[PDB]
């Protein structure tokens, strides 16, 4: 009995998957197909980015091929439907019909921006699975799941819902969507990141009781956004996302509650740390907007993440994402037999099932109107 | 259910799952409870460049299921593609 788990964004280092790329015919077909598509559509090589990790990359729009590539960039849009009244769609890039080049810029390497790490990570995981499958090592009834981005790579590997060219295209898009989702103001520095919190490394705590309380009360009367976004290991690993200001506040508060030993197993106990939040916010609200997260007693910063994924911040655009997925996931490629009872989504930690109860549970967690009408007229016979 | 209405429902359920995934908390604690407890998985294979998920499955297997694995005599194997290549590919060192 086998389960395959696909990891999400994290430490994506230079040269990952390249050892397998040199020896495996199956891995070569995965990379070469995607590299050709990137070179023809966007004028860059994902293989070059993985192997060399350049600090900057310029795309030239010189000739007829260059002008075709430029129009591909110009069509890339960002939709955030139900932003107040209705759509407030915009354009990803400052590229216009008179532009002759565009430069991607980074601090120490472009295999750290989410538009390049996400396709690179998806490719290395797809190539590894394709090489495992080419050696007859994949059991027929294996269950699978993926962590954040790994979920999308798992679906493309075990269910084949997309081609390689479509997969990398719709990962590069929605990689650039998040690259512009946060207001990077002056030096491309939006105050957003993630920290891994070990609630047991500080004191007695819980999954959604003690650590979650210091996060929900610091977001309900302070007006800021801090959320627990990953429930990874019970009592030992929880990832918080939000303002880079609030992450420093949380790590300092947890360090001070470690140094000042407390035992917890209004204003008495319920509001005591509410007063703690009030006093910690004053030293925090005056913090300069940019900062670098430091390892603390319970909090270790996540290197490589700059977008508050899995939080309510990225909730205005979920339906434009929903509409984008409908045009790129063809109904004829779904193959429910490869999903039923074997795929465990992150949203619902339950095996995939096409049943009324499964739809009801998804509705009881998202409130999607299409799911609601499906439930209402479930007599689809 | 004809295997075309079921396909349509599966498509328009997968779409919503993936659309709301990136804006909702990742329930990995309950996910690994599914395949470690409900499925009694013997081989957990992590696909990726580092043993991130494998490490956190091993931590889950010590925090819980320690007594559960002993009583049922389960031999769990946690293999990361990046380091356990010999065990995954069945190429033992002679």
């Amino acid at each position: 009995v086998t389960t395959f788990v696909f990891t999400g964004q994290g430490s994506q280092e230079q040269g990952m998957g390249m050892d397998l790329y040199k020896t495996s015919k199956a891995a070569q077909d995965v990379w070469n197909r995607a590299d050709n598509h990137f070179k023809d559509t966007y004028g860059f090589s994902i293989l070059d980015i993985v192997i060399n990790n350049p600090v900057n990359l310029t795309i030239h729009f010189g000739g007829e091929k260059g002008k075709r590539i430029r129009e591909n960039y110009s069509a890339m849009i960002f939709e955030t439907i139900v932003d107040g009244k209705l759509k407030t769609e915009k354009i990803f890039k400052e590229i216009n019909e008179h532009s002759t080049s565009y430069t991607f810029r980074s601090e120490k390497g472009l295999l750290s921006a989410t538009q390049f790490t996400q396709p690179a990570l998806t490719l290395m995981e797809k190539a590894a699975f394709e090489d495992l499958k080419s050696k007859g090592l994949i059991p027929a009834d294996a269950t699978f799941a993926g962590h954040s981005l790994g979920e999308y790579a798992a679906l493309a590997s075990l269910a084949d819902v997309m081609s390689i060219e479509s997969l990398v295209e719709v990962v590069f898009y929605r990689g650039m969507t998040m690259q512009v989702a946060v207001p990077r103001d002056e030096l491309g520095r939006s105050n957003y990141g993630m920290i891994a919190i070990n609630p047991g490394r500080v004191a007695a705590s819980f999954s959604q009781e003690a650590l979650q309380y210091v996060v929900e009360r610091v977001g309900k009367r302070t007006g800021w956004l801090v959320e627990i976004v990953n429930y990874n290991v019970e009592n030992q690993q929880y990832v918080a996302a939000g303002d880079l200001r609030a992450l420093d506040t949380v790590t300092n508060v947890l360090n001070f509650i470690k140094l000042q030993k407390i035992d917890i197993i209004l204003e008495e106990v319920e509001g005591h740390l509410f007063e703690i939040i009030d006093e910690a916010s004053k030293k925090s609200a005056v913090k300069p907007r940019p900062l670098k997260l430091e390892r603390g007693f319970a909090c270790i910063p996540l290197v490589g993440i700059s977008v508050p994924f899995h939080s309510t911040y990225l909730m205005n655009g979920v339906k434009p994402f929903k509409s984008f997925l409908k045009k790129n996931i063809i109904k004829e490629n779904v193959k429910v037999a490869r999903l039923a009872g074997k795929y465990i989504p992150n949203l619902t930690a339950k095996p995939f099932q096409v049943t009324k109860e499964y739809f009801q549970d998804v509705y009881d967690l998202t409130g999607s109107e299409p799911i609601k009408e499906i439930i209402d007229n479930w007599e689809k016979y | 259910m004809k295997p075309e209405v079921e396909q349509e429902l599966a498509h328009i359920l997968l779409t919503e799952l993936l659309a709301y995934q990136f804006a909702s908390p990742v329930r990995w604690i309950e996910t690994q409870d599914v395949f470690l407890k409900d499925f009694n998985t013997e081989r957990v294979v992590e696909i990726g460049p580092s043993p991130t998920l494998a490490g956190m499955a091993q931590r889950t297997l010590k925090n819980k299921y320690e007594s559960y694995d002993a009583a049922l005599s389960l031999h769990r194997e946690i293999l990361c593609y990046s380091k356990d290549a010999k065990e995954i590919y069945y190429t033992p060192d002679p």
